[PDB]
């Protein structure tokens, strides 16, 4: 069986997400579906459980009208909406397959989740929108890297000449800061045979905005 | 008479006011109700008329 | 009573006659036998069950 | 509210290590407590139902236990599968909601101190050339983390708007920082020097470029 | 009911009446009492009444 579900993006708080955990494998006339996050590093935060025969929905008692569950029968899906979000709860959201069915409150006793699908990241915080920026770094054998400044959506492709020369990648985390722009940087392990001789040349190709930026380093010594 | 029963009976000698497991067991228990059962294990619904 | 004063057990579970009112339940023959086993199978023994 | 789990229960390989899972008297105590196994960066399973069985695949070595308080899981013996994360879950009658555990690693006995190799990069012509400098530098291949940045600019430490980030987890078991700055290209051209601060364990690593390198 | 065992099991087609093999190993398997397993891998005491 699987649970595969759309995935969202990150967005400005006060709006509405929307995901569909899609029950495909089995019928969907005996199984109920529980949703929780899971906030990085702190526990886990429960919500509630839905029912295919009917809307018989039991919430939780943090969040009342905040979080809202409504399901269909010909799609055989399941609709959330989420409104007034927050930064503060950052987390990604989880449908589990749990046998049993039950309507009454004092029922959680002998049933539990079987398959977990994959979830949505799903965050909160205001983002830019434009495409990205690459920049060239100059070298200090050795190395010079490609940064990349203010990109949104997350995440982005990148391409050292569109994969015609590339040696020796790096990985680097996204900086933090108030401003809700996010940076990203590269920097290749490259000897000093090919230093000034050869430029290098790095590419990001960004899926939303559907355009590409180039660099031009220029040494000096 | 009607019985809403929430608490732990006590089935040793130890008070199981709140706590259960080791001598004492919760009274409710639910139905065992499988559709790939005989047919001595299917449910029966049931009404009264007095 | 013997079986009550020498601590809260492990576990008690098991499937059968209550032992609330075995005082009066007069019965005809009775025989115990005890060993040392892994607790990874102690809960495996129980009527129905490999 | 939540329950309470110990942050970090590790143990060395070869023996057993022991978990509690303690929560209130009406958490644990009169429902049955669950179990769950996550991988890491994953989606969570069941690890044991109602405390006594296990599922299909599961190893029959993995055993669970409840005393009437708190839940002990006992497991024995670490491999390089068993770094995996482990949460407990319960459920009551006051909250009315499911209530998981607070997170606990277990680690078999990590590389030791090194030193870490700064990579200070001036900004290239281009950027200069648009009216900007981006001051940055760079460190990477050491372990573990605990390189304290500070900045030296010979005439005066100020700061203003810095974009530092952690050392994350590379894909060699290795760590790398950041420290950023898109400054005024007139506050870079004042300075006649730049080498920013790296130090770990005492055993510093520094890196100067000149303005014209 | 209850079978004791002297001989050596054999798993296959071997002669096999005091000698060890491939395949003739001993009925019994070490299973040892040490203060350093976990608690389910201790040696727990149960006694069967019929």
């Amino acid at each position: 069986v699987q649970l595969v579900q759309s995935g969202a993006e990150v967005k400005k708080p006060g709006a509405s997400v929307k995901v569909s955990c899609k029950a495909s494998g089995y019928i969907f006339s005996d199984y109920n579906i529980h949703w929780v996050r899971q906030a990085p590093g702190q526990g886990l935060e429960w919500m509630g459980w839905i029912s295919p025969d009917s809307d018989d929905t039991n919430y939780a008692q943090s969040f009342q009208g905040r979080v809202t569950m409504t399901r269909d029968t010909s799609i055989t899906t399941v609709y959330m909406e989420l409104s007034s979000l927050r930064s503060d709860d950052t987390a990604v959201y989880f449908c589990a397959r749990s046998v049993g069915y039950c309507s009454l409150n004092s029922c959680q006793r002998w049933m539990w989740f079987d398959t977990w699908g994959q979830g949505a990241l799903v965050t909160v915080s205001s983002a830019s929108t434009k495409g990205p920026s690459v920049f060239p770094l100059a070298p200090s054998t050795a190395a010079l890297g490609c940064l990349v400044k203010d990109y949104f959506p997350e995440p982005v492709t990148v391409s050292w000449n569109s994969g015609a020369l590339t040696s020796g990648v790096h990985t680097f985390p996204a900086v933090l800061q108030s401003s809700g722009l996010y940076s990203l940087s590269s920097v290749v392990t490259v000897p000093s045979s090919s230093l000034g001789t050869q430029t290098y040349i790095c590419n990001v190709n960004h899926k939303p905005s559907n355009t590409k930026v180039d660099k031009k380093v220029e040494p000096k010594s | 008479e009607r019985d809403i029963s929430t608490e732990i009976y006590q089935a040793g000698n130890k008070p199981c006011n709140g706590v259960a497991g080791v001598n004492c067991y919760f009274p409710l228990q639910s139905y065992g109700f499988r559709p790939t059962y005989g047919v001595g294990h299917q449910p029966y619904r049931v009404v009264v008329l007095s | 009573s013997v079986l009550y004063n020498f601590a809260p057990f492990f576990a008690f579970k098991c499937y059968g006659v209550s032992p609330t009112k075995l005082n009066d339940l007069c019965f005809t023959n009775v025989y115990a036998d005890s060993f040392v086993i892994r607790g990874n199978e102690v809960s495996q023994i129980a009527p129905g069950q490999t | 509210p939540v329950l309470t789990q110990p942050p970090s229960a590790s143990g060395p390989p070869g023996q057993s290590v022991s978990i509690s899972c303690s929560g209130s008297r009406s958490n644990i105590g009169t429902n049955f407590v669950y179990w769950y196994q996550q991988l890491p960066g994953a989606a969570p399973k069941l690890l044991i139902y109602k405390n006594d069985q296990r599922p299909s695949g599961v190893p029959e070595r993995f055993f669970g236990s409840k005393s009437g308080t708190s839940a002990s899981l006992a497991i024995s013996g670490l491999r390089s599968e068993d770094e995996v994360d482990y949460y407990c879950a319960a459920w009551d009658d006051s909250l009315s909601g499911h209530v998981f555990g607070a997170g606990t690693k277990v680690t078999v006995l990590g590389q030791p101190k090194a030193a870490p190799s700064v990579t200070l990069f001036p900004p290239s012509s281009e950027e200069l050339q648009a009216n900007k400098a981006t001051l940055v530098c760079l460190i990477s291949d050491f372990y573990p983390g605990a390189v304290t940045v500070a900045w030296k600019a010979d005439s005066s430490p100020v700061k203003a708007g810095v974009e530092t980030t952690t050392p994350s987890k590379q894909s060699n078991n290795k760590y790398a920082a950041s420290s950023y700055l898109s400054l005024t290209p007139e506050q870079w051209k004042s300075h006649r020097s730049y080498s920013c601060q790296v130090t770990h364990e005492g055993s510093t690593v520094e890196k100067t470029v000149a303005p014209t390198e």
